[PDB]
């Protein structure tokens, strides 16, 4: 009844470093499905808003600086940052 | 006192990395090369771990600590109860070095009543349990605080060095401000579907 | 203390690298999670490589905040195990928008 879910990509471990970064020493199953998802979600709406700015400014290469304003975008995560 | 000779070679080596460093940071990578094992990422990183290995060897040289002045660095006081060995004891726990620092209650509790024992301070249960609460509560504020600026003060690279937020191409554009505008209704609900998708497979199971 | 300054770099710099030695996501994986994404956008993007690295920093600050909130919404005289429902709980009372 119990099964392992294969995956290409983010380790058990890792995830379970970030949660423990968090404070968080213990997490269910659906934790690592969920922060791989949470995270691929995240980088999504980023990516979404940067790619915005490079095609705005006519370019193929996603910049730093079209990531950054990206960021600061995405709420609390990068606040402040520059001023 | 190191030798000025081997300090100066080891800098020289130091600034070489850096420029090294910088130089991959410019580096535009296609979609093959970000499914590459040895993409410019990649030896980035391996050169940044030389380097901060190098930078060790230096402090080593030059009889100094590993210190960096990062904000992670900057202690975080606490004398939230009346009691100075239980405000000790949290003190303690909440500025343990490095990233990882960051107590769940129960190493608050846990930290209240091993002073409160130790002490023999004689303080009830309930008593400790309200106290490791307002504690933690407290802490968590500092240390999220702390983490906070530690990102924000040490974010980016020359790139993005000049950056600020009066610049933002979107605040000359109305079209473009449309866009994220979109972009962040879109964003918004894409992260609450996500939360809500496990929330919701979790109440089928 | 005692705190050693470089001649040839300044610390502001060593800061930046030092916190890059400090993530917790292999950068192969992380890199090629960026590409799946980017691949649903346009097949012809590139990213310059210190974009993949804000992105880095700024995903794994974005991770672990969700699990800072979690933990300082979680009270308990046993230690209890951290479900989706908790982290959307948290969320609810002291995350975002």
């Amino acid at each position: 009844k119990v099964l392992r879910d294969n995956i290409q990509g983010i380790t058990k471990p890792a995830i379970r470093r970030l949660a423990r970064r968090g404070g968080v020493k213990r997490i269910s199953g659906l934790i690592y499905e969920e922060t791989r998802g949470v995270l691929k979600v995240f980088l999504e709406n980023v990516i979404r808003d940067a790619v915005t700015y490079t095609e705005h400014a006519k370019r193929k290469t996603v910049t730093a600086m079209d990531v950054v304003y990206a960021l600061k975008r995405q709420g609390r995560t990068l606040y402040g940052f520059g001023g | 006192r190191g030798s000025r000779r081997q300090i100066q070679r080891l800098e020289q080596l130091l600034a070489l990395y850096v420029a090294e460093i910088r130089r991959l940071q410019e580096k535009e990578l296609d979609l093959s090369e970000l499914d590459d094992p040895d993409s410019a990422y990649l030896q980035e990183a391996r050169l940044k771990r030389k380097l901060i290995r190098l930078f060790g060897r230096l402090c080593e040289l030059k009889d100094c600590s590993s210190l960096t002045g990062r904000v992670i660095e900057q202690r975080i006081p606490y004398r939230g109860t009346r009691y100075p060995e239980v405000n000790r004891r949290i003190e303690r726990l909440i500025n343990k070095p490095g990233p990882d620092t960051f107590p769940d209650y129960g190493d608050v509790l846990r930290a209240v009543e091993k002073a409160a024992a130790r002490h023999s301070l004689g303080l009830p249960r309930q008593q400790l349990q309200l106290m490791a609460q307002d504690a933690f509560r407290d802490v968590g504020i500092r240390l999220q605080e702390r983490r906070h600026l530690d990102l924000i003060y040490n974010f980016g690279c020359h790139l993005t060095d000049d950056y600020r937020p009066g610049v933002d191409p979107a605040l000359s554009d109305p079209v473009l401000a449309r866009r994220l505008r979109e972009n962040r209704s879109l964003a918004m609900s894409r992260l609450d579907e996500v939360i809500s998708k496990y929330a919701m497979l979790q109440d089928k199971s | 203390p005692h705190r050693y300054r470089p001649g040839t770099v300044a610390l502001r710099e060593i800061r930046r690298y030092q916190k890059s030695t400090e993530l917790l996501i292999r950068k192969l994986p992380f890199q090629r999670l960026v590409r799946e994404i980017a691949q649903d956008f346009k097949t012809d993007l590139r990213f310059q490589s210190a974009a993949i690295m804000a992105l880095q920093e700024a995903a794994e600050a974005f991770l672990v905040a969700l699990f800072e909130d979690t933990n300082l919404c979680t009270i308990h005289a046993k230690r209890v195990t951290i479900f989706p429902k908790d982290i959307q709980l948290a969320r609810r009372i002291r995350g975002e928008r």
